[PDB]
RNA sequence: UAGAGCACUGAUAGGGCUAGGGGGCCCACCAGCCUACCAAACCCUGUCAAACUCCGAAGGGUCCCAGGUGGAGCCUGGGAGUGAGGGCGCGAGCGAUAACGUCCGCGUCCGAGCGCGGGAACAACCGAGACCGCCAGCUAAGGCCCCCAAGUCUGGGCUAAGUGGUAAAGGAUGUGGCGCCGCGAAGACAGCCAGGAGGUUGGCUUAGAAGCAGCCAUCCUUUAAAGAGUGCGUAAUAGCUCACUGGUCGAGUGGCGCCGCGCCGAAAAUGAUCGGGGCUUAAGCCCAGCGCCGAAGCUGCGGGUCUGGGGGAUGACCCCA
RNA sequence: UCCUAAAAGGUAACGGAGGCGCCCAAAGGUCCCCUCAGGCGGGACGGAAAUCCGCCGGAGAGCGCAAGGGUAGAAGGGGGC
RNA sequence: UCAACGGAUAAAAGUUACCCCGGGGAUAACAGGCUGAUCUCCCCCGAGCGUCCACAGCGGCGGGGAGGUUUGGCACCUCGAUGUCGGCUCGUCGCAUCCUGGGGCUGAAGAAGGUCCCAAGGGUUGGGCUGUUCGCCCAUUAAAGCGGCACGCGAGCUGGG
RNA sequence: UCCCCCGUGCCCAUAGCGGCGUGGAACCACCCGUUCCCAUUCCGAACACGGAAGUGAAACGCGCCAGCGCCGAUGGUACUGGGCGGGCGACCGCCUGGGAGAGUAGGUCGGUGCGGGGG
């Protein structure tokens, strides 16, 4: 995806969002510089985007970057993005948290169970070169109960789960309605 | 009810600053148990006094490890 | 320090002490007084500290 | 739960670690108002949730009370209250997620979180998901 | 400390791991397996704490140096009074995140400034510290249509309730304004015209269950369109409707989010009201600008008194702040 | 003793929560020496826990007695005088 | 255990409706007031009941509020005095309406009724028991309303409490 | 000047743990032995003494590698002396000066003083 990033220096962060521009800065192992976007087109960019794929921003240095959001400021009282980071990659192999597609029918839907997750994107190390959209995760023999670990992934080549290699990845929880309730109030 | 209960101020802490002058036997620092300890021309006795041995002005020196030590630097 | 031209506007009457204090040292009596001390570092800090009640001058 | 007694009542200041995001689940319900909520109250809104769609997915319930609310029996000040009257509360501040559902459909959550919000005293919103984590 | 954090001290929502306890398989040879159960220690997600703190501000205290001549300070001594305080803002306990409630702290006014202007009136909110005079002059707060001093000022928006004349969860094609997305002159929205078929009475269930009590499963054909079917309805059927397609039709049309102001929610006791009259492109609210009224504050003139400075055989008196 | 106490000190309420009215001639003084709790693994009675062995284990023990603070680069454990 | 721990004597309890003096609204009881926890009512959400159908009628779990009658909190005016129940007498005001008036819905055939809205102008009984308010009861009634006025009214009365 | 090593002190984790490598002529430790000084509530393991042979295994020195630990921006943000405004309240906002924590990029498996021995 695309952004027109603008360079910043003396203005006010706070009146800069007033007017309509997003505050921020972007940098890698040797870079740093402050920076700012626009609230509506990050806003409809970010949304897809989000942070799993790369965002090279346009600076009217011409400068095409290969940046992605190493992190976002939400802003409490009502959520909302306050600031954002903008991190450079090279050739150098580059951590991300990659987008996870839970694809299948698991046992639990049959036997009226409950679509359980944990980690809808893993942290893996991988090059800049490598962009995969998501990751197949097998879910479908998983029974109410049952749990599909870190373990148990399929790793595309030139990847590596940069994790603790027993992490959960999701789950299949009880539903819970009259039997629970009734019994909860004479039972607690 | 019972529990409005509480012994009075003991008022301890830091008596004397670094860049302050001293006699000989001020008390520097009266402490705790031993968030100061003392060096160069101070020493301690029963309830962890810290007082001048000499005549000075007081100096902090945080070690880490060691401690927060304390002194003073003898001068006329 | 170039002169500093300070006229006193907002009475102090109802303001902390200290703030009080500092129209002592740099001596506002009345109202619309005007008062032209020095530009010292010092000086200034009294005067910034009530600057609320004195509309200052460079002079 | 288990620690001591009573406890201070503490105002509720600035809406600031008052306030997240939606961790879990798909949809979420966020405060507008401070105030504490009362244990009452999160069963309320809870078993409204589950009530209402029947044989619903997992509902999660991310804040928790601890806070001894105190009171007196109608009488006048020896020393301090009895409390635990109306029992426990938590600290809910604006920007806060009370709840969550998941692995519903969305106007099973939309109309749920609805009627769980009347349960609460504080003004609610209800928030989608986006994509609004911490990554790159 | 604020905050912040979970590294200790405790709480804790979910998940994994897994000791221990329950249940089932099964033979007592005493183990082995499963468990949409209770759950220790450990890990991940996530969070709470005055008496928890890995961390940690603004700030505050203090000593040296510098400005600071002030009804500043320090020393010795004489003489006191005071030892119910209160309101207010802020930070906390108690209280019920009640009280013209109460208990400390930081400051402030009233006290003792019930002296003056404003706030309708009103010890403490806003303005401002009254030595005396004056039929002078600018301004402060507030205010500038009439009671009332001074604009029915100027320009640009909002609000049709008299809102303004000031109550909440919650409710609402009120009305205006900004951004995103669907659809449309290759013919859109709506009304309107007709159709909206079979297997199938989807499986099951049930007395029945035929799209439409309920459960679960979760096709094919014809075609421009018709759904293993949305509601009303029947005992179950029928019958109507809708999404859908074509004709009509002729220009827009639909949804979401955010914002301004108003509407409902709105029931009290001697007569009624925003202080009143009365006000609607304002005499309301928001925005930008000029002008003016207005205090015992400031300036102007004159005068008293006290303190300090100068002329000064001159004590004296004169002038100045 | 701690919190309340608003980062110096101090600071109130019939505010929250807990102690003291002692004990020790060795639990002191000096000298020299010594290092915890637990966890795991291994072992006759024991076997959650006596005692012994290996590795890990910086202070979560110990420090007479509540708590706070301090503390093994000793205030702790032992012996001589 | 001068432990009331700055310790009046070496040596000390209780009673007064037989009571008194000094003083306080620095302080309780009555009333007012501020508040609204308690009380009355209204309202949002709506599991669920009502064959069927959540809104004829009804409402869990929980949330918002109005009033300012009760109990209650605070101790602000009044302790050189604000008379305190009930009754009687005279009332007057509110509306959240008991009746009569009109109206919507109905699980409204009709009659009768249920519930909600509008609506004080007027009306809103005699008696038994108790100091009672309150309430129970008899007989009737179109109905036998709730509440404010220092729970109106002792310089109008009563004095059973 | 400079290098390797020995003693000792400072900075007090960017020097710590851990896996790998590496040095013994010199320096260091282990090592031989327990007669004498002296010792383990049992042991010469520890402390101690006399001193050749052997190795660099243990320990340590040096170097490497980042997995753990640790150090940590910047940017923005929370909060806040000070000044001001708005709401019934719970609370919210602006100007002025100040400005964390956490998370990100990232840094580090040491640096340094005096003296002593050896080239
Ligand atoms: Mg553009
Ligand atoms: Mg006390
Ligand atoms: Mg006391
Ligand atoms: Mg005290
Ligand atoms: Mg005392
Ligand atoms: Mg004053
Ligand atoms: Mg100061
Ligand atoms: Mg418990
Ligand atoms: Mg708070
Ligand atoms: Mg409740
Ligand atoms: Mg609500
Ligand atoms: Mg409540
Ligand atoms: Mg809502
Ligand atoms: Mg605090
Ligand atoms: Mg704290
Ligand atoms: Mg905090
Ligand atoms: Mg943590
Ligand atoms: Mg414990
Ligand atoms: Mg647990
Ligand atoms: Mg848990
Ligand atoms: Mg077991
Ligand atoms: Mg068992
Ligand atoms: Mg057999
Ligand atoms: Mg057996
Ligand atoms: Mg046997
Ligand atoms: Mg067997
Ligand atoms: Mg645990
Ligand atoms: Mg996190
Ligand atoms: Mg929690
Ligand atoms: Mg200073
Ligand atoms: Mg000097
Ligand atoms: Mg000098
Ligand atoms: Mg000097
Ligand atoms: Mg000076
Ligand atoms: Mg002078
Ligand atoms: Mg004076
Ligand atoms: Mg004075
Ligand atoms: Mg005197
Ligand atoms: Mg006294
Ligand atoms: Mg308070
Ligand atoms: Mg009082
Ligand atoms: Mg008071
Ligand atoms: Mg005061
Ligand atoms: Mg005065
Ligand atoms: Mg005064
Ligand atoms: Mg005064
Ligand atoms: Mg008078
Ligand atoms: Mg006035
Ligand atoms: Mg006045
Ligand atoms: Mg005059
Ligand atoms: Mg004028
Ligand atoms: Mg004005
Ligand atoms: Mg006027
Ligand atoms: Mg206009
Ligand atoms: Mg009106
Ligand atoms: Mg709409
Ligand atoms: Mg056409
Ligand atoms: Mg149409
Ligand atoms: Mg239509
Ligand atoms: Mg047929
Ligand atoms: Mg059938
Ligand atoms: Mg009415
Ligand atoms: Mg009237
Ligand atoms: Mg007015
Ligand atoms: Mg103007
Ligand atoms: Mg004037
Ligand atoms: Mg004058
Ligand atoms: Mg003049
Ligand atoms: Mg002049
Ligand atoms: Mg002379
Ligand atoms: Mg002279
Ligand atoms: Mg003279
Ligand atoms: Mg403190
Ligand atoms: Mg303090
Ligand atoms: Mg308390
Ligand atoms: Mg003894
Ligand atoms: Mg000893
Ligand atoms: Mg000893
Ligand atoms: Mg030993
Ligand atoms: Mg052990
Ligand atoms: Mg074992
Ligand atoms: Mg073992
Ligand atoms: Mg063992
Ligand atoms: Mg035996
Ligand atoms: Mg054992
Ligand atoms: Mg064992
Ligand atoms: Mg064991
Ligand atoms: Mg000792
Ligand atoms: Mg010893
Ligand atoms: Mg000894
Ligand atoms: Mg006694
Ligand atoms: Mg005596
Ligand atoms: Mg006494
Ligand atoms: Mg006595
Ligand atoms: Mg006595
Ligand atoms: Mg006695
Ligand atoms: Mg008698
Ligand atoms: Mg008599
Ligand atoms: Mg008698
Ligand atoms: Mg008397
Ligand atoms: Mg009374
Ligand atoms: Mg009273
Ligand atoms: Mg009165
Ligand atoms: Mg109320
Ligand atoms: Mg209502
Ligand atoms: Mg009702
Ligand atoms: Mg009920
Ligand atoms: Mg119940
Ligand atoms: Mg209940
Ligand atoms: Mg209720
Ligand atoms: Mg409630
Ligand atoms: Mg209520
Ligand atoms: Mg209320
Ligand atoms: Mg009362
Ligand atoms: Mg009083
Ligand atoms: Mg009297
Ligand atoms: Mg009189
Ligand atoms: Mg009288
Ligand atoms: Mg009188
Ligand atoms: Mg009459
Ligand atoms: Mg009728
Ligand atoms: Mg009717
Ligand atoms: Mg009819
Ligand atoms: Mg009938
Ligand atoms: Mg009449
Ligand atoms: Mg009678
Ligand atoms: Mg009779
Ligand atoms: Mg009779
Ligand atoms: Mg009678
Ligand atoms: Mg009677
Ligand atoms: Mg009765
Ligand atoms: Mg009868
Ligand atoms: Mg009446
Ligand atoms: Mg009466
Ligand atoms: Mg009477
Ligand atoms: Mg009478
Ligand atoms: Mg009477
Ligand atoms: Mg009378
Ligand atoms: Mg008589
Ligand atoms: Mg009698
Ligand atoms: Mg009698
Ligand atoms: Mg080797
Ligand atoms: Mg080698
Ligand atoms: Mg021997
Ligand atoms: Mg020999
Ligand atoms: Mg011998
Ligand atoms: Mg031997
Ligand atoms: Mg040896
Ligand atoms: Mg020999
Ligand atoms: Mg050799
Ligand atoms: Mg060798
Ligand atoms: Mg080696
Ligand atoms: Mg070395
Ligand atoms: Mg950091
Ligand atoms: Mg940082
Ligand atoms: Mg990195
Ligand atoms: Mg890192
Ligand atoms: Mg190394
Ligand atoms: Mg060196
Ligand atoms: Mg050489
Ligand atoms: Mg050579």
């Amino acid at each position: 995806y695309r952004l027109k990033a603008y360079y910043r220096e003396g203005e006010k962060p706070s009146a800069l969002r007033r007017a309509g521009k997003l505050p921020g800065v972007m940098y890698n192992r040797h870079l740093n510089r402050k920076v700012y976007v626009d609230l509506v087109e990050f806003d409809k960019v970010f949304r897809q985007a989000s942070i799993h794929h790369v965002i090279v921003l346009e600076l009217p240095d011409g400068q095409s970057l290969p940046t992605l959001v190493r992190q976002v400021n939400l802003d409490k009282r009502r959520r909302r993005p306050e600031h954002v980071d903008f991190f450079v990659l090279s050739d150098e192999p580059v951590e991300m948290y990659v987008p996870l597609r839970f694809v299948g029918t698991p046992a639990g839907v049959r036997a009226g169970g409950v679509l359980q997750e944990i980690h809808r994107d893993i942290l893996v190390k991988v090059s800049p070169r490598n962009i995969p959209e998501f990751i197949e995760v097998d879910v479908s023999g998983l029974e109410i109960g049952d749990s599909l670990h870190a373990s148990d992934l399929k790793l595309p080549p030139g990847v590596e789960l940069a994790v603790s290699p027993e992490e959960t990845i999701a789950a299949v929880v009880p539903p819970e309605d009259v039997e629970k309730l009734a019994e909860e109030a004479a039972a607690e | 009810t019972k529990n409005g209960r509480d012994s009075q101020a003991k008022r301890l802490g830091v008596k004397r600053y670094e860049g302050q002058v001293v006699r000989a036997g001020n008390i520097l620092v009266r402490q705790r148990g031993t968030r100061f300890k003392p060096g160069k021309n101070v020493g301690m006795g029963r309830d962890f006094t810290l007082f001048a041995l000499v005549d000075g002005v007081v100096e902090f020196q945080d070690r880490g490890r060691l401690g927060r030590y304390v002194h003073v630097r003898p001068l006329a | 320090m170039p002169r500093l031209k300070v006229k006193l506007v907002k009475s102090p009457i109802g303001y902390p002490k200290d703030q009080k204090a500092a129209l002592k040292a740099l001596g506002l009596r009345r109202l619309q007084q005007e008062r032209v001390l020095e530009d010292t570092p010092a000086i200034r800090g009294n005067v910034e500290k009530v600057a609320h009640l004195v509309r200052v001058e460079v002079v | 739960r288990m620690k001591y007694r009573k406890q201070q009542r503490g105002r509720l200041k600035g809406a600031t670690k008052g306030g997240d995001y939606v961790a879990f689940g798909d949809f979420g319900l966020v405060a507008l108002e401070p105030a504490w909520i009362t244990a009452q109250q999160i069963e309320a809104a809870r078993v409204a949730m589950v009530r209402h769609f029947r044989r619903g997915g997992k509902i999660f319930i991310r804040i928790f009370p601890d806070k001894p609310y105190t009171k007196k029996p109608l009488e006048v000040r020896m020393g301090k209250g009895k409390g635990n009257v109306e029992g426990y509360v938590a600290v809910v501040k604006p920007g806060r997620v009370m709840f969550e559902v998941a692995g519903v459909t969305e106007e099973q959550a939309m109309e749920a979180l609805r009627i769980a919000g009347h349960k609460l005293p504080i003004k609610t919103k209800i928030v989608r998901r986006d994509a609004y984590d911490e990554a790159q």
